[PDB]
């Protein structure tokens, strides 16, 4: 990630969100547990990141 | 013990996501409202 975000879609079967703000491994982590309930999906970030 | 004397049962899909669960009937559900919810001129107009 170099010089802005890489802000898409999330497409997952009938529901479909688009975050932003990504810039790393963390943050996407963070708002897509924040946002999976919406989604139906089960995001965990591990020890290794 | 006869054919087709059976008892009909009609459990819900699921107890799931957004499938259960308050139906949206919104202003700006489909595109965007007209009148009601925002400014205009006129109004409320008639209707049935």
């Amino acid at each position: 990630v170099t010089g802005g975000s890489l802000n898409f879609d999330v497409t997952v079967g009938s529901n479909t969100v688009s975050l932003a703000g990504v810039t790393s491994t963390q943050d996407l982590a963070d708002q897509l547990n924040s946002n999976s309930s919406k989604l139906g999906i089960t995001a965990s970030i591990n020890d290794k990141g | 013990s006869n054919a087709y004397e059976t008892i009909d049962i009609s459990l819900q899909n699921a107890s799931a996501s957004a499938i259960g669960s308050y139906q949206v009937g919104s202003n700006g559900a489909g595109t965007v409202a007209s009148v009601a919810g925002t400014a205009t001129a006129s109004g409320i107009a008639s209707g049935t």
